[PDB]
């Protein structure tokens, strides 16, 4: 499955879990950012890849990288 | 005895063959004769066409060293008056509202200045402020 | 699954892509699981034992096919007149046309002609008959079953090399430059003096009488005493003829230059002198650095002592940086093998040295493309490798303030100079070729712009060749560089002052043109490799692509698009302008020696001025014969050629379509076409192992570049051979 | 009309019916697929979902469109 | 697909190996080993 | 377990497969306070019923863009669907909501995942970490 | 002269060794 | 008159209006599916025509390929 | 020449050209000569628009000149 990682320049805008399509980000408590929560990816197994988070993430650089790896069924987003 | 391979057109063959019948470029009737005059004086190959020799030689200057001298003056004052707008345009309110809504203005009084290119540009380069520090530049990460 | 077994992620993918993928990192040893450096230079050191072999093989099966189904031995007898044969045809699905049309050169069956230029080769260096084939092509088998064993041996645990014998730069650089360079030169020599030049003066020197036979009647005695001028005096007469005693000398080294006047090529004592000179200089430079004894330099020292006070650290460490790099090593082998088989091109389509081989216009021309096109994708090679070695091998902290980080200080000028003397080139050459197009095609041909190429005159004329009259080094009689009495002066200047030859072809103003577009070509390419190198770290767009790795498809539509953004991308862009630079070398070539060859140079003089006369006067000029191999009245011998000239240009198209046409569209077809195959009955109880599924990007795009490549190569290599084999062969 | 006129007005068919399914998967699965089944949201003209599923690219409609043009020159 | 050199009669029967035979026998040996699940 | 009336559809081409009764499947239920025309992730319309509702879709993207659609495109919004995967044993396994609040809103309780101590540009250099099996940002 | 076939089939049987040297250096490598 | 002897005029003219022919099929191809993306409504289309081409989609595109497939193939 | 420059667009993609123009962007900077709106590489739909473009207008561009220096050379 594909990795994602969020780094400490997090803001805590929850864009990224608002823009994930498969649900595997989540909101968790924080106290780096003024909003005090940062985001977090339990549910990693589900991703795709579709760089949603990416691309909502508006930090200089993507505060949430998604490296893609080994690649399963729900990875590859097949129906059959 | 340089490029004995090529023969002054005055007395090549083949020139002399193929300018009796030379196209009227313009509506004026005898152009074609006005051609091969001027062109009787240039170097022509064995199939009697006009070759330009460029290699410094001032006997050829015509051919390359004028024309370049012209071109360089008209395209220094193109880059030297599009500069000079852009960085004064920079200090406004709304420097891209004007790069696509031209000022005519302050455009034409950049446009009819730019003669003097060369001496602003030597001036701009003394003044050191022609060219900026690497590091006052954004650049990528290495 | 077990595939593959090098890669886990690989192995659990339940698609096809399992498939494609474990192809396409079997070979990479590094990113295997598990693997560490010894083992990956030990798999190295073997693979390359295998790759040797191979080589091996396939030049005996080239001798061995030569001497079963060829006509060698009838082909010596009139090497002018009569056409070498490659290899028998056997094919079920020929007709009786096709039959009767390639029973050609004298042979009682279908067969090919040879194009390698083999028999040329064979000949010069002594063989005659088919037996000494058939011993070659037995001796090459039992060299590369020896290599074989030799890679099983070093495999195995007791005979496993060290890491630290890997890392031996100075006793390979001395091994390898004295033995592997200089020792195979000077054996070279030997077997060129003792076997090669006899049978080209009509004795028979074979392996029975070469120790009975001395290559020099007052042999040997000279060479210890010093008097080494009686091996260079009586050489071979204006008058010799090859193979034969008729005007033959008895001097085995000679500095005559020049070419023999019956098969226009260069002398072979000349060769035997310039091999075994060379072979002296490698065996002196092979004593360099000190391996295991108090003499000798060290790299690392020389490395650490050059440096200055304008490049900062200079070239300190990079000796460990060239050692612990194996990308490093393998992007400086493939340039330096790149350059010099450029080198190999261009001196041997001008210097021929093989016996008859300058009037074989068919062979030249194959020869020149073929390995013109071998040098292309090795420079391709070094600067992909280098990217590579960019992204993984390169630490900043080690090579600090040395050469190489100096080189992505000043990246950004170094791509942006490029840039503009790419677009500089491009600007100027295209508005010269459509300004003459323009005015040729609305009847005034004399207003063109014609620019004699003076330089390369000039360059010519130092050499030699009095024609532009400039008077100047060797063309100036009184100069001091042509008063020097040196021995080849009167071969070499009369050789360059003939019209009949390659060697310094004259030139003019389409050979300007054409060679200042070649020039905006290789720079284009070059700033295409550069940038990918030097961008594959980073860049503003990805300021950590490195930890991406080499190659991967994009970062998705975000922050704008990217799209191509990896280094991967930019080697498989810049594949795309090397073919297309090699194309217009390639055209260049061949139409200026068509023009040579059939005498009529002012053809190609008067219309390379304008890209119409290229359109017209070498393609669609030249595609009559070709294009015509099978026709609704019959076939000829050329018949096979107009065939893979379509099938390349079939296989042309049908890359663009893996270039254009991308994934998601063909993903959602193989969807609705799964649908159809678990809907149909009868054909449910049979089911797919592997889903299948779309090629991935980075599959697409490699696979639209080999159709790609493949089609140009074919299409090329067809139109070529059939114009010049209808033209003159 | 003989053989090759066979040839060619099959070979016309053959065209014209691509093109078709071109455009035809354009239009029905503009609104979404197996693959993405939420194309509607995303727009009409957008290049791509990204480079996860395997690679999603050119699934708009548009880019249907930009396919089935190619196609149009070609029949 | 007839002819003239020594032994000519080796290609009427190596070719078809090379044509048929090894292809399709190293076609069916690939497919089992790539698609032998499990042992790694 | 899991009930709920299917809403009433003529039936498509787009639903499950094989690998429904092979792999897995997912269901979404949720409570419809009116019988209404829906979207189909699968391509078509059909009315759900009031009540409970139960669906069986092929992917978790489809029944997350279900849910997105019962979220935005109905007035009264539908916020209380949930989403489990079925495997071909039996088993069924609850994945949306996890803790029962969306996760675009904090909510104590949660264990950061995948979160690093440092920034983007921290990262280690691959040459130091190579003939490892990991990657600059598995360190 | 031309071959003849005993000349051909020494031939197929001396590259029968580099075939089987090639065989074991594969599995080798394969290892 | 006199159109059928100037062949280039025949020629101009049948590839002319050839080729508007074909930009506006596939511009015809193109605002379709814009309409499907923006303006189509799940809920006016209940069993109508436009939902049940909706439901057998994969059929109709499933056996277009296979037709296409064999054209292309035999042709 | 239209038709092979489109060949630029078809089989490239948009994020060689962004850094190529962040390079370039610096050399303009250099001399304090860099424009206020900032260059970007034309978008991934924009690029396959173009592409499509100029290889349409390429191919029938020939196709017209061919046909029509064919039909007035026949008399
Ligand atoms: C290698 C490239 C090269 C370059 C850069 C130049 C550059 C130059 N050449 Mg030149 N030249 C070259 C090759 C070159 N040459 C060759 C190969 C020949 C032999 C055909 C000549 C023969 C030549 C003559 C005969 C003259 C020049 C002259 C000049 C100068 C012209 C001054 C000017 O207008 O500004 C200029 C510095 C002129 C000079 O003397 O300038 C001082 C001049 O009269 N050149
Ligand atoms: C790699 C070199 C090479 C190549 C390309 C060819 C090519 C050919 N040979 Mg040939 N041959 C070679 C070496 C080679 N030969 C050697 C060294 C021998 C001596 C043992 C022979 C003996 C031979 C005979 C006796 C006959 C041919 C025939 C043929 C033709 C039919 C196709 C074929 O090879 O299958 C048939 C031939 C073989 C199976 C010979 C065995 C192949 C050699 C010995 C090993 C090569 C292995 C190679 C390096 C593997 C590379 C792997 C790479 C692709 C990944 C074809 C033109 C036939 C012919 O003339 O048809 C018209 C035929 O009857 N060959
Ligand atoms: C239906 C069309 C057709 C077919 C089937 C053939 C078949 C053949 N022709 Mg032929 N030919 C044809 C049309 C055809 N021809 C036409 C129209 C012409 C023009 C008139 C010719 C002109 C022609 C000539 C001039 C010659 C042939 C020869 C041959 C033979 C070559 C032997 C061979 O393929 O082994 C060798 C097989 C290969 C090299 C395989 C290459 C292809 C694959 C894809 C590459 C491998 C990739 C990859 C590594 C594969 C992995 C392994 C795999 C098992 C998975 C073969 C019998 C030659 C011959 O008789 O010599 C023996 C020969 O000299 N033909
Ligand atoms: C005298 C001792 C000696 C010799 C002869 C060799 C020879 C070789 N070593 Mg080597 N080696 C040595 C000592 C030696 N080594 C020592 C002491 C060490 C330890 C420090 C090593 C460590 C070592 C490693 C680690 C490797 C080698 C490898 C190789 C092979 C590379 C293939 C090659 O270059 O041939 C082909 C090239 C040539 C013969 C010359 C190059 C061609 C020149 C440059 C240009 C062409 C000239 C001419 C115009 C072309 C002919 C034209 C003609 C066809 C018409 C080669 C056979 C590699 C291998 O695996 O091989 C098994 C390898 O990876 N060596
Ligand atoms: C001595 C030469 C040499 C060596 C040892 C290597 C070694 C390596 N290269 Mg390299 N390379 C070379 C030359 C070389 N290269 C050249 C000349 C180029 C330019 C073309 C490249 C371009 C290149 C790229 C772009 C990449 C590598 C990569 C790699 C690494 C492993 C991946 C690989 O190539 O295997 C896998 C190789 C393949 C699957 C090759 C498949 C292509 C096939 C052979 C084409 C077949 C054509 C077809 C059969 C034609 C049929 C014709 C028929 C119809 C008649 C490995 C370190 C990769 C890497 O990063 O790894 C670290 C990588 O991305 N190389
Ligand atoms: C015939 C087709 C063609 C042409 C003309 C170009 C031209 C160019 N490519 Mg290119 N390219 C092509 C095919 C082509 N490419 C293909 C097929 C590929 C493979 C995908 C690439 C891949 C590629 C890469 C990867 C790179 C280039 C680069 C370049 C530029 C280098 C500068 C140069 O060569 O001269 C200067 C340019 C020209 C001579 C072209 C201008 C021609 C016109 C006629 C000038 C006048 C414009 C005209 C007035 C506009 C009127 C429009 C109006 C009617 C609407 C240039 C713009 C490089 C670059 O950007 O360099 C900075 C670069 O990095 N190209
Ligand atoms: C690579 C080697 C190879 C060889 C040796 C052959 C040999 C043959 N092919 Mg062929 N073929 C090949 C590759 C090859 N093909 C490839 C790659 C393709 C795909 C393009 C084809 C496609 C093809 C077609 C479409 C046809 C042939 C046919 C034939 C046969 C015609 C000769 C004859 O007398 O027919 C009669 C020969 C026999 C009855 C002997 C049968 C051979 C043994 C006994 C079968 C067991 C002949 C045996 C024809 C055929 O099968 O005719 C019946 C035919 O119609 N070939
Ligand atoms: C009756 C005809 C007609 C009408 C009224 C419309 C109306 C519309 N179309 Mg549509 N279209 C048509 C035919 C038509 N189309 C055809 C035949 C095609 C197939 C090619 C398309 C393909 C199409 C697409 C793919 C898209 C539209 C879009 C649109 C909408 C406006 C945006 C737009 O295109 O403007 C902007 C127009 C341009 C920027 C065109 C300028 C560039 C052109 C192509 C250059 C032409 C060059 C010329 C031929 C030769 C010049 C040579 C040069 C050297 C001088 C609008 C609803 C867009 C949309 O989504 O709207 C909802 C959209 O994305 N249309
Ligand atoms: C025929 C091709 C012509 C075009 C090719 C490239 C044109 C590029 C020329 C631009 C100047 C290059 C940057 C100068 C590079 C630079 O100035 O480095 C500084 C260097 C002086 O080096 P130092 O003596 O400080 O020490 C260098 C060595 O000791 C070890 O680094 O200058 C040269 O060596 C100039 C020659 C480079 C050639
Ligand atoms: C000042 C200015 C600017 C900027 C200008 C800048 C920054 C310029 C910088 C230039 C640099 C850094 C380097 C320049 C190098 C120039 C070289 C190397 C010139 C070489 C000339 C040669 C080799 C002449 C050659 C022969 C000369 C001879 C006369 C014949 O022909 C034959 C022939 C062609 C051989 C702009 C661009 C911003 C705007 C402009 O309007 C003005
Ligand atoms: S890549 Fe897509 S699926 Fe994966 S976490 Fe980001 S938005 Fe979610
Ligand atoms: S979009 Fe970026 S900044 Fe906003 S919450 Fe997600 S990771 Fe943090
Ligand atoms: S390569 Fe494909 S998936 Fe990646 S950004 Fe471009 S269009 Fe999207």
């Amino acid at each position: 499955s594909h990795s994602v990682k969020i780094y400490d320049t997090c803001i805590g805008c929850t864009q990224c879990v608002r823009a994930c399509p498969l649900d595997v980000l989540e909101m968790v408590p924080w106290d780096g950012c003024k909003a005090a929560q940062i985001a977090s990816s339990p549910r990693t197994e589900d991703c795709v890849g579709c760089k949603r988070c990416e691309t909502a993430c508006p930090t200089d650089f993507l505060s949430i990288r998604v490296y893609l790896g080994a690649e399963t069924t729900r990875s590859m987003g097949l129906a059959y | 005895d340089d490029f004995a391979n090529l023969t002054p057109c005055s007395e090549n063959p083949a020139y002399l063959a193929k300018s009796k019948n030379f196209l009227n470029t313009t509506n004026d009737p005898n152009s074609g004769k006005i051609r091969a005059e001027r062109y009787a004086s240039a170097l022509c190959g064995p199939e009697g066409y006009p070759h330009l020799i460029v290699d410094g030689r001032f006997t050829h200057a015509g051919d390359f060293l004028i024309p370049s001298i012209l071109f360089l003056y008209i395209a220094g004052w193109i880059g030297w008056v599009g500069r000079s707008y852009l960085i004064e345009i920079r200090e406004s309110k709304n420097p891209e509202m004007q790069e696509v809504v031209i000022n005519v203005p302050l455009a034409i009084k950049k446009m009819l200045g730019g003669f003097l290119w060369p001496l602003a540009a030597v001036g701009e380069y003394t003044s050191g402020k022609l060219v900026m520090k690497d590091s006052e530049i954004p650049t990528s990460p290495r | 699954t077990k595939f593959p077994k090098f890669s886990q992620d690989l192995a659990q993918d339940p698609t096809t892509r399992r498939i494609w993928y474990g192809i396409a990192t079997a070979h990479d040893f590094e990113t295997h699981d598990g693997m560490t450096e010894e083992n990956l230079y030990q798999k190295i050191f073997a693979s390359h034992f295998g790759h040797i072999a191979i080589i091996f093989l396939w030049t005996s099966g080239t001798l061995f096919h030569v001497a079963w189904q060829g006509n060698f031995e009838q082909w010596i007898k009139d090497p002018l007149n009569i056409r070498p044969i490659a290899h028998a045809i056997w094919d079920p699905h020929f007709g009786e046309g096709a039959v009767n049309a390639f029973t050609q050169a004298g042979a009682s069956n279908p067969v090919n002609i040879a194009y390698s230029g083999v028999y040329h080769w064979f000949y010069t260096i002594g063989m005659t008959t088919n037996q000494e084939l058939y011993s070659g092509a037995v001796f090459l088998l039992v060299l590369a079953s020896l290599f074989l064993f030799a890679g099983w041996l070093h495999l195995q645990p007791k005979f496993r090399p060290s890491l630290a014998w890997f890392k031996n730069a100075e006793s390979r650089l001395n091994h390898h430059l004295a033995g592997l360079f200089g020792v195979s030169s000077l054996a070279w020599a030997g077997h060129l003096v003792h076997v090669a030049i006899p049978e080209a003066r009509g004795q028979h020197v074979g392996w029975d009488n070469f120790l009975s036979t001395p290559p020099h009647p007052a042999g040997l005695m000279p060479f210890f005493t010093g008097n080494w001028g009686v091996y260079a005096a009586d050489p071979d007469t204006a008058g010799h003829i090859f193979g034969t005693s008729e005007g033959a000398g008895t001097a085995i080294l000679t500095f005559l230059g020049g070419f023999h006047p019956q098969t226009e090529s260069l002398w072979l004592t000349d060769i035997a002198h310039h091999h075994l000179a060379i072979a002296v200089i490698f065996i002196i430079a092979g004593h360099m650095y000190r391996t295991n004894w108090g003499i000798g330099h060290s790299i690392k020292e020389i490395l650490n002592a050059h440096k200055g006070p304008l490049t900062g650290a200079g070239h300190t460490n990079l000796y460990d940086t060239i050692n612990n790099s194996l990308h490093f090593q393998l992007g400086l082998a493939l340039a330096s093998l790149g350059v010099i088989t450029s080198l190999v091109a261009q001196h041997m389509y001008s210097l021929p040295s093989y016996a008859f081989i300058a009037q074989d216009h068919t062979t030249q021309a194959a020869l020149y493309t073929h390995h013109q096109y071998i040098a292309g994708f090795l420079m391709v090679g070094a600067f992909a490798h280098g990217a590579i070695f960019f992204v993984r091998d390169y630490d900043p902290v080690a090579n600090k303030d040395n050469v190489l980080a100096r080189m992505l200080e000043h990246k950004e000028a170094l791509i942006s100079h490029l840039s503009w003397v790419s677009l500089f080139l491009g600007f100027h050459t295209l508005g010269l070729y459509v300004h003459n197009d323009v005015v040729v095609a609305f009847g005034t041909p004399e207003k063109q712009i014609l620019i004699e190429p003076v330089f390369a005159q000039w360059i010519q004329a130092t050499s030699g060749k009095a024609l532009y009259g400039f008077d100047v080094l060797l063309s100036n009689p009184d100069s001091i560089a042509s008063t020097t009495g040196a021995a080849w002066l009167p071969g070499w200047l009369d050789a360059i002052n003939s019209g009949t030859n390659s060697l310094f072809l004259t030139i003019g103003p389409g050979d300007f043109l054409v060679h200042h577009a070649i020039a905006l070509g290789l720079h284009t390419t070059a700033l295409i490799l550069i940038k990918g190198a030097l961008d594959a770290r980073g860049s503003k767009l990805m300021p950590d692509k490195k930890d991406f790795g080499y190659s991967f498809p994009c970062d998705g539509p975000g922050r704008g698009g990217t799209c191509d953004i990896s280094a991967w991308d930019a080697f498989y862009l810049a594949m795309f302008w090397m073919l297309n630079t090699l194309g217009w070398l390639t055209f260049y070539w061949h139409w200026k020696h068509l023009g040579v060859w059939s005498g009529n140079v002012a053809q190609f003089n008067e219309n390379s001025t304008y890209l119409m006369g290229w359109f017209r006067d070498y393609l669609w000029a030249n595609s009559a014969q070709l294009i015509n191999g099978y026709n609704p009245y019959g076939v000829n011998n050329l018949s096979v050629w107009a065939w893979m000239f379509l099938f390349g240009h079939l296989v042309w198209a049908t890359g663009f379509m893996f270039l254009i046409s991308w994934r998601g569209y063909w993903q959602e077809l193989i969807e609705t076409i799964v649908w159809a195959h678990e809907r149909t009955p009868l054909a449910n109880l049979v089911r797919w192992k592997d889903k299948p599924v779309a090629l991935s990007i980075v599959q697409a795009r490699l696979v639209g570049l080999a159709h790609f490549t493949v089609g140009y190569v074919l299409t090329y290599a067809a139109f070529l051979i059939a114009s010049t084999a209808g033209k003159f062969g | 009309l003989g053989t090759a006129d066979f040839m060619v007005h099959h070979i016309h068919a053959f065209t014209i019916h691509v093109t078709a399914l071109i455009l035809l998967k354009g239009v029905l699965y503009a609104r979404s697929s197996r693959l993405v089944p939420d194309k509607a949201n995303l727009g009409f003209r957008f290049p791509c979902d990204g480079p996860g599923r395997g690679g999603t690219c050119q699934v708009s409609g548009w880019d249907h469109v930009f396919l089935g043009l190619f196609w149009m020159y070609n029949s | 697909m007839d002819g003239s050199y020594a032994a000519s009669y080796l290609p009427w029967i190596l070719i078809p190996m090379v044509g048929w035979l090894f292809p399709a026998v190293t076609m069916g040996l690939l497919f089992i080993h790539i698609e032998s699940e499990g042992e790694g | 377990e899991l009930s709920g009336q299917p809403p009433k559809f003529g039936g498509s081409t787009g639903g499950l497969l094989s690998k429904a009764n092979r792999e897995e499947k997912y269901a979404i239920t949720w409570t419809s306070a009116s019988e209404q025309v829906f979207e189909m992730p699968t391509g078509g319309a059909a009315i759900m019923n009031e009540g409970e509702n139960l669906l069986y879709l092929a992917r978790k993207e489809q029944c997350l863009a279900l849910g997105t659609q019962l979220r935005t495109k109905f007035k009264p919004k539908i916020q209380d669907y949930k989403i489990y995967r079925v495997y071909p044993s039996g088993e069924v396994q609850y994945l949306h909501p996890a803790d029962g609040v969306f996760p675009e809103k904090v909510n104590e309780g949660r264990e950061a995942q995948g979160t690093k101590t440092r920034r983007i540009g921290q990262n280690p250099e691959p040459v130091t970490i190579k003939f490892s099996g990991k990657a600059p940002y598995e360190v | 002269m031309a071959l003849s076939d005993t000349q051909i089939l020494a031939a197929l049987v001396v590259a029968l060794l580099p075939a089987f040297l090639a065989f074991r250096l594969s599995t080798e490598l394969y290892k | 008159p006199y159109q059928a002897i100037d062949y280039a005029t025949q020629l101009s003219l049948f590839t002319h209006h050839m080729w508007i022919g074909g930009f506006l099929i596939v511009g015809a191809g193109a605002h379709g599916a814009i309409f499907m993306v923006r303006d189509y409504d799940p809920a006016k289309n209940v069993n109508n025509l436009l939902d049940r081409m909706l439901r057998h989609r994969d059929a109709i595109i499933s056996h277009l390929n296979w037709v296409c497939i064999f054209l292309g193939f035999h042709s | 020449f239209v038709f092979a420059f489109s060949l630029m667009f078809l089989f490239s993609g948009r994020g060689y050209w962004q850094e190529l123009i962040e390079s370039i962007v610096w050399a303009h900077n250099k001399l304090n000569v860099a424009p206020a709106i900032q260059p970007r590489a034309l978008s991934i739909i924009q690029g396959r628009a173009v592409g499509v473009a100029h290889y349409l207008l390429g191919g029938i561009v020939t196709t017209w000149a061919f046909f029509l220096a064919r039909s007035l050379s026949i008399g």
